[PDB]
RNA sequence: AUCGAGAGGC
């Protein structure tokens, strides 16, 4: 399991990881010294022979150099010591251990390796700091971060190997993904919120925004669109620059909640021709989506029209974002006063339900439902009372929130941020859970010495009414953490238990090809199934189709 | 004296504490808004009076900023950081010899720091500089 | 009415109308008989396995059958010449282009389909993180180790 | 890193020029996104910049000490008795251009941690190197001048790939292909082989 | 549960019907039982429902179950792996295990078997019992470091 | 190369669409109850009144790379004070012999009905549209 | 402002931790698995002082 | 007087002037602020060797805090780069050459400010290499504090050199730049609870503008053409020069730049 | 350790403020941000400099060697 | 054993090429190119191998076969030529 | 320093989980995460 | 240890020109240069002062990478009407502009008594 | 070389 399935191996490297806007989603930001280490064996030939020479010549301390030369005999010559480092003559068929350089095939790879797409070929990008440097968009297959997440990279050492990561690894191919039949990756982060911003109907830009932003697309055809307001002054909606990046002959139809083809609300999407009619982009329209503008670029133009637009659509938002700016505080977080005595209220009238039911349960008025204890119909009563009062506060802050907010802003991009968020951050934190149930009396009918003795009260309990900028009390914080414990608790095992189940299938499937007679065999010969996925076909070409015929009134189908 | 006693997790089954003295005041509307939803206590016959309910925390917890305004593993994370975060981490560094020690050239009393922090000797020894921060969109970096 | 199926018409269509620049107000240029007879031979032309043997010839055409299906609904002869105005050369274009989507869409031979399931499994159930069901990674352990006795099991009663 | 749980690492370095400044000229010396505060809800992240602000203009200690009942507004109601906005968000203006940033940004004091984590530690790389005796396969770490491990779990993600050839010259060239001599007959490595 | 139906007119519509969901398992006497329809009834155990109508329901409760833990989630997989995964299991027989016992043991080749779990053991058992391996394997390869019959390693290149 | 469509409207109402500077606009031609008007529009470019009546006018032209005006030495094809160029989306049939015709200006969106332009405002990359106070 | 709480051996701090366990001599009754010959135990940890 | 950029200074000192600049283009305002910051020349230490230390601090500390303290660099268009002048690796006039040696006698703390700081190298007559000192007491930055029997001895050689090779060279603190004070522009959005008037100050520049009226509808063609600065100096350089030379540095890049095009 | 020359965000000096600083709150009893104020800071960036810095050399010249 | 061979009429396997087998194809011939081979396509500003060889695919000049396996031991050969890429 | 000082390990039916019999006695949100988070504590 | 020397930011590289001019393909009468060791501070300047005249009619500076000190300007131009002047006529403008400015401020100066 | 401990990521 250790030195033969695996084994360390030369010509690697790992390095710190951040992300650059202006590289290219193919390319990896190799550091210098790093391409000063890794050498790729090349014969000489007379295409080559001349920058070959010169490389010899530059040396192996700097870059672009080799390190060692080998003969035909096959003695290794160092560079680095050797008296014959300038009067080298390369004879045919001699070989060179050249340095790393730009636009080379190799494998860029994070440790949790879930994924066919957690190791991908990339293009080289030989750069001055130390970090390894990616595109945000080749984050989600690997799931890294910049918080410190360590990357590998790996050279090939012939070119039968070069020539399979560039073929079959590289991350154009793998834009759509086998898995889940829809693209891996798509825009995130800066450029959903800017994109989004941008989009907005009441976003303009002006003739030097307008300029500057249609040069930063690389592949610009030199046509300065026609202004969509031409006579108070000649402006551009931030749609109109945007399609500029979207390559001709896309067509795109997105309808959601209310879209009339009027769409008041710039809700859905329609692309025509590369060009946007009406709609605001966010992450459906321009995410890792099915039937996402990625999935349609990497089906219909191919994969490298669809890296090239991912660089595009950053570049170009990246920006504009740049020069609008973005930001988030305190005050986002903040509600109205109003709303906020709403908000208590709202608890406060939950607390009630609480202790009317808790009464009538003293009485033994209540009836147990079928098949449960009445002690635990109490508790789901409460359960569900309590968490109803949290959404129910929640839902209020969330009409409180005006469009300025920030937090708003990055949850309609979708970029960050959630409904629960907003509700604990400013409305209430809500009841924390422990094994299930609520916050239990490790204690004798007390769940902690401050409290008195059998009561079940949501304070007693483990409700915090309170929210994170209100102020957690002393007894919510510890019940708050001891919910944070479980947590995290869960995650250490769950990711254990998870390593060995992937193991386990890996272990299982492994032998499990489609062969020539399209069966899917193993080394035995078993049919697993005689047709693969019972239809044969590649899932990433696999897109959602809807059969008209199957639903619809019969008078309907007939006309 | 006899104003204080050690209590064991065995003899705090049979006492009931409150965490503010103003807990133990006689009881009579117009509230702030923000200030945190306090529940009445509802209770009497208190044995005993907390000293201070930060006094919960451990000594990575009480260096970290309101963390009653934060969610519980943040702070955990946090308290795992402080370990990691450089620093003066004795004035005789000079003199002792340490396979490695790694010090900062202007440590920097943090603006906001905790009560329990006096005691922790923390802004007497820092380990944290008070940077300018803006929190916006720029570059993409 | 929606589910995975390879080929997707609507783009196809768009392109159409787009490349051949369709215009409503004229009528078509195609027979009947063209497109019924199109459809039937564009469902021949559609090719999962090669095999003469009836068994295999079956094997294609119920490989192929909810693709057909597709087809059947979506290249209906009052659909191409009313919903979307169909020249004759838009037609015989759109066949073209479905073949050939088609044939690109057939897995290659020689794919690893079980590492890639395997890693296709495992992946989401990493992600996986939190009304009494076993559920989640205990439910997934259970299943894969095919466990005799279970926390929860159940009986829907129809 | 921060005092309440904002991980972080330098993706560049920026002239003060080239920076984003306010109206009085000061310049931030560290730039956080927005996004990655809404996922964590690092509300007292927030706070601390705020409270932090109003202490270095007041010349006075801030309160950051659990369950004391100082409030936001407060705070606030104090940053606009010295004349900033209540929230702490500030008017700036873009250093490339000059042009005034439509968002005004969040701008404030807050502590900051310098992390035990830096990269020119971290930086490892082989190519060709020593290799261990028993396994005749690369050694192990950096300080050694290691090799990195090929996982069995990284060998199943390029098994999904189909590059056979790759994985062969990963596991055989790159780590500890190695040369034997048997006999049929035998079946195994018995053979005695005198080569010159 | 809300459930949807053909209306007279043909359009689904909902059919709103009364269902029972029971603590325990023995379906062979549940299905007899009058007033329900036998052809409907589902246990969430795989290993009843194949014991009682079969291996082929079985194979299809395995998939129905490991689409269900997908979902809780909102997770997404194509029917393409989790059914062969289900297929794998079921094809020989009876539901086998992703386990040591199960689909460790099997005729496959000893190299393969050994990598997993019970490594010497397999091996001893493989000595004892004079196995030959045919090297198909993936796993023999890579452990034999030579280039698996796999992708580019399917097909013989020659000249022409 | 001539003008394909105009009318005098009278605006039924203004509606700022959680927008500050863009307001819908819905507006009934007058002296015809068979057409009727939606648009948005850019209030701060063009103060757009309730109760006001505007001229309203679409033309083919008056591509290549667009260029400033010169100093307006080129002669303005627009008397109008407010202009946007746009491409129509959708032309729907309200009822038989009746039209309807979806114009978007980079985004902001119009919708025009009736039935007198059956011969003119054919579907087109190019339609400036023109609206004077 | 250094508090001691280490030894110094071979010139190395090294520090004592606390090791958590379950205290002697006190009587705890822990229910029998359900599938068990057994229904109930009472335990006791004996140990002089 | 003349045509074109028009300023009026507001308040002046040698610290600080205060000024408004009318009729300019904000991409000239923004580039001249960029180069104040970075590209205006200044004398500042580049090198330190250390014969004797029994300070604290380590060396390459008391290094970083040389460079940072200011020199004066008025005449500093007199001296040449040492990268420009063709010493072998110092000379006169390209380095400016100091020493520093201080001994803790006193059983009180000897402090070791910027005053001790001598000159060794020949000036040729130039208002170069005197360390600014703007301390009342007269003493300059307290480069390191001595213990009774501890003593430092260095050489300092200062060479000219740009705040884009290090913050040293630069000669200015802090650029104050103010626009559109009403936001008739609209140039940014307001971020308001209830209302961006109470809640956003007003701006003392804001009295110097005419305020907006409620009723006149937004002018798209305006744009800004009046500006209002406050530049603060170090003091190795005054505030005057400091403009001054930051436009001349400008206009000195853009002629390079038409220069080169001649020889292309 | 001992008091920065600048402010890193400014560049302003700071040195020759820090011993009259504290002279300043001796002599005067001021409060700090009033002695700040009259030492010249008026901006937060570089009051922090003042404020938030723990002299360490004083310990460090204590050790007697 | 001897003559396990599918006849070229009635090969049933894909036409096309295999990603794999494009991919190994274009590696063997950027190697062979590498070491010094013969080039069967006129280059227009190409140094590389694997570009030459893409060329060459273009062309259908690189002279090879696919040898398809099946899991009965049968084997058929497809020409470069006679194979379709897509 | 402080911390490592103040440090206990259990060696080893739910003990990762904070219990409420650990108020006071032990900081609720000092542990490691990983195979040892709830295993070791600080006071 | 990888970065590089500050120098490089304001000091020409061997074989580096200042201006490097290479004609647009597929647009006509317009130019990209690449001005090599400078910032964003030439080239908004440069852009502006371009846009103030009526007959470019394209122009526009980009930063391919922050790390590296270079921008691209490209401009367009009516035909007959070369962009190498306008280039030339535009930054002589700025130098005009910022030798008043130099002289109205030292009147100022002179004026201001403190 | 073993053993042991601590930290980093998901
Ligand atoms: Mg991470
Ligand atoms: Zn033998
Ligand atoms: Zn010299
Ligand atoms: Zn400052």
């Amino acid at each position: 399991r250790g030195n033969l399935m695996g084994k360390r191996v030369d010509f690697s490297a790992r390095t710190v990881i951040s992300g650059d806007p202006n590289l290219e989603l193919d390319q990896v930001g190799v550091p210098k010294s790093i391409a000063k280490t890794l050498t790729y064996p090349e014969v000489v030939t007379p295409y080559n022979i001349d920058r070959l020479t010169q490389l010899v010549r530059n040396g192996p301390n700097e870059h672009p150099g080799a390190k060692y030369v080998i003969r035909d005999s096959g003695d290794r010559i160092d560079l680095r010591y050797s008296k014959r480092a300038g009067d080298i003559q390369l004879q045919y068929g001699w070989k060179v251990e050249r340095h790393i350089m730009d636009n080379d095939p190799v494998l860029f790879n994070r440790q949790p390796s879930l994924h066919k797409m957690s190791m991908m070929a990339h293009r080289v990008k030989v750069i001055p700091y130390s970090t390894f440097r990616l595109n945000l968009s080749v984050t989600s297959p690997y799931n890294a971060d910049f918080d410190g997440d360590e990357m590998n990279l790996h050279v090939p050492q012939s070119e039968e190997t070069r020539a399979e990561l560039s073929q079959l690894c590289a991350v154009p191919l793998q834009i759509v993904s086998p898995q889940s039949n829809k693209p891996c990756m798509g825009i995130v982060q800066d450029t959903l919120c800017g994109i989004r911003k941008l989009t907005l109907r009441d976003t303009f830009i002006e003739l030097d925004q307008v300029l500057n932003m249609l040069y930063w697309v690389p592949d610009w055809d030199g046509v300065i669109p026609t202004p969509a307001i031409i006579k108070p002054k000649p402006l551009w909606s931030g749609k109109q620059i945007l399609s500029v990046a979207i390559p001709n002959g896309i067509h795109l139809q997105r309808f959601d909640e209310g879209t009339t083809l009027l769409s008041p609300k710039d809700n859905g999407m329609l692309i025509i021709d590369g060009q946007i009619i009406f709609g605001v982009v966010e992450k459906k329209t321009v995410g890792s989506s099915n039937g996402g503008l990625i999935h349609v670029v990497t089906r219909e133009k191919g994969p490298q029209v669809c890296a090239k637009l991912f660089g595009n659509i950053q570049k170009v938002v990246n920006f504009w974002l740049l020069h609008n700016g973005f930001s988030t505080g305190i005050g986002d977080t903040i509600a109205d006063g109003p709303t906020m005595r709403e908000i208590t209220e709202t608890i406060a009238e939950a607390k009630k339900k609480v202790l009317d039911v808790t009464k009538e349960a003293q009485a033994n008025l209540l009836t147990a439902k079928h098949g449960m204890t009445l002690r635990e119909s109490f508790e789901d009563n409460v359960v569900r009372f309590l968490n109803e009062a949290r959404d129910k506060a929640g839902r209020l802050a969330e009409v409180n929130l005006k469009d300025l907010n920030n937090v708003k802003q990055m949850v309609m991009a979708g970029s960050k941020g959630s409904f629960i968020n907003i509700a604990q951050m400013s409305a209430c934190v809500g009841q924390q859970s422990v094994e299930g149930k609520r916050i239990a009396f490790g204690f004798v009918d007390r769940t902690l010495p401050h409290f008195s003795k059998d009561d079940y009260s949501p304070e007693s309990k483990g409700f915090v009414e309170n929210s994170y900028l209100r102020g957690l009390t002393p007894q919510e914080f510890f019940f708050h953490a001891m919910g944070g414990r479980e947590g995290l608790i869960d995650t250490a095992v769950k990711t254990a238990e998870t390593g060995y189940i992937q193991r386990r299938l890996v272990k299982a499937l492994e032998d499990i090809m489609v062969h020539y007679d399209n069966t899917t065999r193993n080394s035995l010969g078993n049919v697993i199934q005689f047709i693969y996925g019972e239809d044969g076909m590649d899932a990433a070409h696999i897109e959602k189709q809807s059969l008209d015929t199957i639903g619809g009134s019969d008078a309907a189908f007939e006309k | 004296e006899g104003l204080v006693e050690y209590i064991d997790a065995e003899e705090e089954e049979s006492i009931l504490i409150a965490m503010q003295p103003e807990d133990l005041e006689p009881a009579e509307l117009d509230v702030d808004p923000a200030k945190r939803i306090r529940v009445s206590h509802h209770a009497t016959t208190f044995t005993h009076c907390e000293i201070h309910p930060s006094m919960i925390l451990g000594v990575a917890a009480s260096i970290i900023p309101f963390p009653d305004h934060n969610q519980s593993p943040r702070n955990t994370y946090q308290s795992a950081m402080g370990k990691q975060a450089m620093g003066v981490f004795l004035t005789n560094y000079n003199v002792r010899m340490d396979t490695m020690a790694n010090i900062l050239y202007y440590p920097q009393k943090p603006l906001g720091t905790t009560r329990a922090m006096e005691y922790l000797k923390f802004r007497e020894l820092p380990a944290g500089q008070n940077a300018i921060v803006a929190i916006a969109c720029y570059s993409g970096y | 009415a929606n589910w995975p199926l390879p080929v997707n018409i609507r783009r196809i269509i768009q392109n159409a109308q787009q490349t051949f620049h369709i215009d409503h107000t004229k009528p078509s240029d195609l027979t009947i008989k063209d497109i019924v007879l199109g459809v039937k031979d564009l469902q021949e032309n559609l090719l999962v396995l090669r095999g003469k043997n009836e068994i295999i010839q079956n094997a294609q055409r119920d490989a192929v059958t909810l693709f057909c299906c597709l087809l059947r609904s979506r290249l209906a002869t009052r659909r191409v010449l009313q919903e979307y105005r169909l020249t004759k050369q838009a037609f015989d274009w759109v066949l073209s282009n479905i073949e050939a989507q088609f044939l690109r869409s057939v897995v290659h031979p020689g794919e690893m389909v079980g590492v890639l399931a395997a890693q296709s499994i495992g992946e989401p159930a990493t992600q996986m993180t939190l009304k009494k069901v076993t559920s989640g990674v205990p439910r997934l352990k259970e299943i894969l180790n095919v466990a005799k006795n279970m926390k929860t099991p159940s009986l829907t009663v129809y | 890193a921060s005092r309440h749980g904002q991980k972080g690492t330098i993706g560049i370095t920026y002239r003060r020029e080239d920076m984003p400044f306010t109206a009085e000229g000061i310049v931030p010396d560290l730039i956080i996104n927005p996004h990655a505060i809404p996922s964590r809800m690092t509300v007292a992240h927030l706070i601390e910049c705020l409270l932090s602000k109003v202490a270095a203009l007041s010349g006075n200690e801030g309160d950051a000490s659990p369950f004391t009942d100082i409030t936001v507004e407060g705070i606030s109601k104090l940053l606009r008795e010295h004349g900033y906005q209540s929230r702490g968000f500030e008017v700036m203006y873009n250093g490339h251009t000059g042009k005034k940033l439509m968002a005004q940004i969040f701008f404030g004091p807050t502590y900051y941690q310098r992390l035990r984590h830096m990269v020119d530690d971290k930086i490892h790389a082989r190519a060709r190197g020593p290799m261990q005796v028993l396994t005749r396969q690369p050694v192990e770490g950096r300080s050694r001048d290691g090799g990195l491990r090929f996982g069995e779990m990284e060998r199943d993600c390029m098994i999904a790939h189909g590059a056979a050839s790759f994985l062969k010259e990963r596991l055989m060239e790159a780590s500890d292909a190695f040369r034997v001599h048997i006999c049929g007959i035998c079946g195994l490595m018995t053979v005695i082989a005198k080569l010159n | 549960y809300d459930r949807k139906v053909p209306s007279p007119t043909g359009e689904y519509v909902k059919e709103p019907e009364w269902v029972l969901e029971t603590d325990g398992v023995n379906l062979s006497e549940v299905m007899t039982v009058p007033g329900i329809d036998p052809t409907r009834i589902y246990t969430n155990s795989f290993i009843d429902i194949m014991e009682v109508l079969g291996i082929e329901a079985g194979r299809a409760a395995l998939y129905k179950e490991v689409y269900n833990v997908i979902a809780s989630d909102g997770s997404y997989v194509n029917y393409r792996h989790m059914a062969l995964l289900v297929d794998v299991m079921t094809t020989q027989g009876g539901l086998t295990s992703v386990t040591r016992h199960g689909f460790n043991r099997s005729n496959t080749g000893a190299l393969m078997r050994c990598s997993f779990e019970e490594t010497v053991e397999i091996l001893f058992e493989a000595g004892a019992s004079a196995e030959l391996d045919d090297c198909r394997g993936v796993s023999e390869n890579v452990i034999l470091g030579q280039m698996a019959p796999i992708g580019t390693g399917a097909f013989d290149v020659m000249i022409d | 190369s001539n003008t394909l469509f105009d009318d005098i409207f009278q605006v039924s109402e203004v509606d700022p669409g959680r927008y500050n500077k863009v307001c819908r606009i819905e507006a009934a031609s007058t002296t015809q109850d068979q057409c009727k008007l939606t648009l948005d529009i850019n209030v701060e470019l063009f103060p757009v009144a309730a109760q006001d009546s505007l001229t309203v006018t679409i033309a083919s032209s008056l591509t290549r790379s667009w260029r400033p005006p010169q100093a307006g030495d080129r002669s303005l094809a627009d008397d109008y004070d407010y202009v946007m160029y746009g491409t129509a989306y959708k032309f729907e049939e309200v009822s038989k012999d009746l039209i309807a015709v979806y114009y978007s200006f980079g985004g902001l969106l119009m919708r025009l009905e009736g039935n007198y332009r059956n011969l003119n405002n054919l579907k087109q990359e190019n339609a400036y549209l023109l609206i004077r106070r | 402002f250094d508090m001691g709480g280490y030894f110094i051996i071979n010139g190395s701090e090294k520090v004592l931790i606390a090791q958590e366990r379950s205290a002697g001599n006190i009587v705890q009754v822990f229910k029998k698995a359900a599938p068990s010959p057994i229904s109930h135990v009472a335990e006791i940890r004996s140990a002089l002082e | 007087s003349e045509e074109g950029p028009q300023v009026k200074i507001r308040e002046a000192s040698k610290d600080n002037v205060d000024f408004i600049l009318s009729n300019v283009d904000l991409a000239m305002a923004n580039s001249l602020r960029r180069v104040m910051i970075a590209e205006i020349p200044t004398l500042a230490i580049d090198s330190v060797e250390v014969e004797t230390n029994t300070t604290v601090l380590a060396d390459e500390f008391i290094a970083h805090r040389l460079g940072l303290i200011p020199l004066q660099s008025m005449d500093i268009e007199q001296l040449e780069y040492s990268r420009d002048c063709f010493c072998e690796d110092h000379c006169d006039k390209c380095s400016v050459v100091l020493t520093l040696q201080a001994f803790g006698e006193s059983e009180s703390t000897t402090n070791v400010y910027s005053k001790d700081l001598v000159i060794v190298s020949n000036l040729m007559g130039r208002n170069i290499g005197h360390p600014i000192i703007q301390d009342k007491e007269g003493n300059g930055v307290l480069i390191c504090k001595l213990r009774k029997g501890q003593e430092l001895k260095l050489t300092c050689v200062a060479k000219k050199g740009i705040a884009k090779e290090h913050a040293k060279w630069g000669p200015a603190a802090a650029i104050e730049f103010e626009y559109d004070p009403w936001n008739k522009l609209k140039h940014t959005d307001y971020w308001y609870e209830q209302d961006s008037a109470k809640e956003w100050p007003q701006s003392k520049n804001c009295e110097y503008e005419d305020p907006p009226n409620e009723g006149d509808p937004f002018d798209y063609k305006a744009q800004a053409d009046t500006f209002y600065m406050n530049v603060e100096s170090v003091g190795s350089i005054p505030v005057d020069q400091v403009v001054v030379r930051g436009i001349d540095t400008l206009q000195k890049k853009v002629a390079s730049i038409l220069l080169a095009l001649t020889q292309m | 350790m001992i008091v920065p020359v600048r402010c890193f965000s400014c560049g302003k000096v700071v040195g020759d403020k820090w011993e009259s600083y504290l002279n300043l709150l001796q002599e005067d009893e001021l409060d700090e941000g009033t002695a700040l104020s009259r030492l010249g800071l008026k901006r937060y960036c570089c009051r922090r400099m003042i404020l938030t810095h723990v002299d360490l050399i004083e310990k460090f010249l204590r050790y007697n060697p | 054993l001897k003559e396990k061979a599918i006849p070229k009429d009635q090969r049933a396997t894909t036409p096309y090429m295999t990603k794999y087998e494009r991919a190994r194809i274009l590696g063997t011939r950027a190697l062979q190119i590498s070491m010094n081979a013969p080039v069967f396509v006129d280059l227009e500003g190409e140094t590389d191998p694997l570009r030459i060889a893409m060329k060459e695919l273009a062309e259908k000049k690189i002279p090879l076969v696919i040898r398809r396996y099946l899991p009965d031991g049968s084997f058929e050969d497809w020409s470069v030529e006679e194979l379709i890429v897509d | 320093t402080l911390s490592h000082l103040r440090r206990t390990n259990t060696p080893i039916a739910k003990p990762r989980q904070l219990h409420n019999t650990h108020w006071g006695l032990v900081c609720p949100a000092e542990t490691p995460e990983g195979q040892a988070c709830g295993l070791v504590k600080n006071l | 240890m990888n970065a590089p020397d500050r120098f490089e930011l304001f000091l020409l590289g061997e074989g580096e020109s200042k201006l490097k001019i290479d004609p647009d393909t597929k647009a006509p009468n317009a130019v990209v240069i690449t001005f090599e060791k400078e910032d964003h501070t030439l080239g908004n300047l440069i852009r502006a002062e371009l846009l103030n005249d009526r007959k470019v009619l394209f122009a526009a500076y980009k930063v391919e990478h922050p790390f590296f000190a270079r921008f691209k300007l490209r401009i367009q131009t009516t035909e007959g009407y070369d962009p190498k002047d306008a280039l030339k006529n535009a930054c002589n403008s700025i130098i005009n502009k910022l030798g008043a400015l130099k002289t109205n401020f030292e009147t100022e100066w002179n004026l201001q008594t403190l």
